[PDB]
């Protein structure tokens, strides 16, 4: 599980 | 700009054509060719220059995070020599990933970050551009390591300094910005309790300001918070 | 040629990075720098050239159905016009869709086919031709649609002539083909009864053949025999 | 559910 950054890819 | 000929609104209907097709490398020379019109970008044309840079480029990270670990593996104590061709791969992909980190940056320098007035586009575009120092953060190594971290940081201290006396606390360019930050932080800057602190503090205060936001609103803004939420169980 | 400077086995390795990296783009020209060696090609290679092309060509496939799709529907009656830029979008990606089928073609001409004498690289060559004719077929509406798909099913046939005579009725480049050779007599040729036909005879022979293989080559067979089956039960 | 041809994409 990969910590969340924004915008996210398709 | 091959995209000079063609008009501003045709760049901008091809743009979410080319979203619609999963054709993000299309779809960026569109926002590209629009952006160099010399024109404003609306909220949605900022999203659309936005979401297909971010798919270009992280294609390119994830593709360099596994040639990275090979390259690693490769260097280990009893690991049998192959030669150049990991280095030299990881190098081009590289290479790539840090010209369109260039050109995203030549964009917000020329000229949109010095146009935008407006709270909403100027952070939206400061936010952009301690991304895009963020991604070459990731991949430097030389001299400007340093300097290429100080940019992000300095352009994401600007964009939460006008989030902060401009907008809501529950603005989702505001907790999308703080994300960011707070991920800066943790693995680029070598702030894991600054980013732990940022996450909290920015859930907390959204929390607080949810009760005067219509259905849609609270629904955008309680999906960011939930993102900070993951990274925080992630870190502690 | 800007491969023509790399080792042939520089070439290999890094088509192998790439696939790894899922940089398909890079995968395929590091294969076709490969083949522009001039030497033949192993098994295990053209496995690498196969799953290269079929990588980048399915991203063009996806993206012109959906730009097709998005066109017929702005040319329904009460369709509201839009322009040109639907139409010169699809033209875009299906001329680029165009070049990559020629590419492929251009190297089983040079001169891949010419030179493959074993049963398994020619069969495995003349299916990929006949795929790739397949795949122009799919977006070709001139005077040539109709030469475009007899050369598809020429080089299928050739390839069924060989593999029937040459592999047992089990062999995964024998079932490949004739699952795709079906498929083509159902949305190319118009023959959905020969594509019936043959899908049902080629799963039924490879299930009387099943009790000579090994666990590993029972498990690579019935892998593809299911396909076969699912195909079928879509069709009847 | 789309037919299936072999190759398959990714
Ligand atoms: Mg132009
Ligand atoms: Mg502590
Ligand atoms: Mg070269
Ligand atoms: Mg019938």
């Amino acid at each position: 599980p990969r910590r969340n950054t924004l915008p996210a890819m398709d | 700009g091959a995209m000079g000929s063609m008009e501003r609104a045709s760049l901008i209907q091809k743009a979410k054509l080319a979203e619609q097709a999963e054709r993000y490398e299309d779809m960026a020379a569109f926002m590209k060719g629009a952006v160099e019109k010399g024109e404003e970008l609306s909220c949605e044309e900022r999203n659309l220059l936005s979401v297909a840079y971010k798919n270009v480029v992280g294609g390119q990270r994830a593709a360099w995070r596994v040639l990275s670990s090979i390259e690693q593996k490769s260097n280990e104590e009893g690991s049998e020599e192959k030669g150049p061709e990991v280095r030299e791969y990881r190098e081009k992909v590289e290479t790539e990933l840090q010209g369109v980190c260039d050109t995203v940056l030549g964009l917000l320098d020329s000229h949109l970050i010095k146009e935008a007035g407006d709270a909403e586009s100027r952070v939206f575009y400061l936010k952009m551009k301690g991304d895009y120092y963020r991604y070459l953060a990731e991949v430097a190594t030389g001299d400007d390591k340093k300097r290429i971290i100080d940019s992000a940081r300095s352009a994401y201290q600007e964009a939460m300094d006008i989030s902060k006396k401009e907008m809501p606390p529950t603005n989702p360019i505001r907790l999308g910005l703080a994300l960011n930050f707070s991920v800066f932080h943790y693995e680029i800057a070598n702030s894991p309790e600054e980013a732990i602190s940022l996450a909290k503090t920015t859930f907390d205060e959204a929390m607080a300001d949810l009760h005067t936001l219509s259905e849609d609103s609270y629904k955008d803004s309680t999906l960011i918070m939930q993102l900070l939420r993951d990274n925080l169980t992630l870190w502690t």
